[PDB]
């Protein structure tokens, strides 16, 4: 279920208005653009994050994320 | 000035470390939990540095005890290392201003920057294993090794030695979580990501601490404190403010909702601009 | 007798 | 009567502009995306969120929220 | 012609896309969206705020707000 | 060359949303909206601001506002 | 091959909607404005950031990596 969980420390924004996140050695990409402020806030704020998807294939994209204090 | 660190036993190492802080740092009344209390480095003249001999690594008998580390007091940064057997001194490239007269100073190409050390080590700062035999091997390599740069083996040597010295003094977790490594079992220490994050944010944590008034909820960058015990065990030494501390932000600490928020942490994600215009369409 | 703190 | 109040422990994002929050163990989802960014302020600042509602049955669109502290 | 001065400890987003702010024990309402990304910041920073409007009578809306650090 | 290099005090945001900032005793009016949070973040953190112009009297043209980390 | 890497030690902005950073000895500028909160928040906390452009040899940049180390 949960594709991955933990901390975020690396991610790339591409020329095509897409953003990819590095977690657990598995890059999750998405064209969604309204979550970048949330992602940067969580990354710099020490906010644990985890991404869940029905299909979490190798490098599966990220569109269903949730937070965690610890 | 002259000092010595003993790795022979848990009590010896802890006592030496406490001696170092007591003779270096002054306890803080605002943070004063009886005997245990965080301390602030006493202001020192520029260019000063103390000297610590490495001892207790070879507990079986007196041997492998010809290494000294010279470290400034201004910002608690490793300055240089002296081989007493060869009576020679090597200085970090970025520490050229800091020199030790009376010993054969020798330039070292490598600098003291954390990024350079991690790169030469080519290993993440979290996860290294430090053991007595590995420590002895690194010691012997450095003693026999010399020149103008530290090799990859010298890279492990230097990273392992700086890890057990800088954050060990700065933070109370390493000494607490490294004393067992001296035990009969002597478990091999592993550098956890949380300790890494605490080490990276030493400057801002130290800038935040002085205005602490026994608060409970502290929030500075990746670091958060929810209990007095965690605050006590996180950091034991902080930088000096008089006016190097004031570089970014008029005040770094905000006491709101019985919580101490770092100013940078709040301001970082508090910059949302007009963003719904995109969703309005063409 | 260093307790859990040490 | 009040039914949901507490510190957010689970916030979930859906591609259909619906964002769900767990308060008092009750899941309430809001479709109006305008409030999606604002909750972030209470997300990290520990501002406990309390939601007004005629009845305590959950799963309905929530837009009447208040932020306080303990 | 300042209507109110001081600090705000809670603010409402009414369901008709109206945002109301509590200052020195009185509520003033508006509908200017640009305030949410900024006024909420004041809520978390002790940022002194004052209000000027044509009519300060109870329940009157607010359009001009002056922010002072103090 | 620098009209005013000092900490920004505040700005007036009238009903027309005119951003009449004033720093170091000099009042300069601008009509941009995306700089509101950027400038409020600088204000709350004590961040300094430098403004340049050929004519540095209040009410004159402006072409360079910035913040100086050093 | 990096156009720039480090921190925002000093930056500049212009009313023509272009923002730039004085890094690596050059005033690397860009005309886009969809990423303004990202780098400003990054420098606010001093966390490291690197930026690439169409080429990393006086142009605009649109791709940024950010790390907390």
């Amino acid at each position: 279920a949960d594709c991955a969980k933990g901390k975020i420390e690396f991610s790339k924004y591409n020329e095509d208005d897409t953003f990819t996140v590095k977690v657990d050695g598995k890059e999750y990409w998405t064209s969604r653009w309204n979550l970048q402020p949330l992602l940067q806030s969580a990354q710099l704020t020490g906010m644990t994050v985890t991404i869940k998807s029905s299909t979490c294939e190798s490098g599966s994209g990220f569109a269903e994320v949730q937070f965690n204090n610890d | 000035r002259e000092f010595t660190i003993d790795f022979s036993t848990q009590q010896s190492y802890v006592s030496s470390l406490n001696s170092i802080r007591t003779e270096i740092s002054t306890p803080l009344e605002h943070i004063s939990q009886g005997t245990t209390s965080v301390s602030v480095i006493n202001h020192t003249p520029p260019g000063s540095y103390f000297a610590v001999d490495i001892r207790g690594l070879d507990v079986y008998q007196a041997r492998f005890d010809h290494l000294r580390l010279i470290i400034e007091q201004n910002n608690l940064y490793v300055a240089g290392f002296v081989n007493t057997a060869t009576n020679t001194f090597y200085r970090f490239s970025d520490f050229t201003h800091i020199s030790v007269p009376g010993v054969t100073t020798v330039s070292m190409t490598t600098d003291s920057s954390y990024t350079t050390l991690q790169r030469v080590a080519a290993l993440e700062r979290s996860g290294m294993q430090i053991s007595r035999h590995s420590l002895v091997s690194s010691y012997l390599a450095l003693m026999e090794f010399s020149g103008n740069t530290m090799t990859r083996d010298a890279s492990r040597a230097v990273l392992r030695f700086v890890t057990v010295t800088a954050e060990a003094l700065r933070f109370r977790q390493i000494q607490r979580e490294f004393r067992q490594a001296l035990s009969e079992t002597a478990p091999v220490y592993t550098m956890t990501p949380g300790d890494v994050d605490l080490t990276l944010n030493w400057g801002r944590i130290s800038n935040v601490l002085p205005e602490y008034r026994g608060e409970d909820g502290v929030r500075v960058g990746r670091i958060s404190f929810n209990n007095i015990s965690a605050i006590l065990g996180t950091v034991a030494v902080i930088l000096n403010c008089h006016p190097e501390c004031q570089i970014t932000g008029d005040r770094p600490v905000i006491k709101i909702n019985n919580t101490l928020w770092e100013s940078n942490t709040a301001a970082a994600f508090l910059n949302r601009k007009s963003q719904f215009l995109y969703t309005t369409g063409k | 007798g260093f307790g859990l703190f040490d």
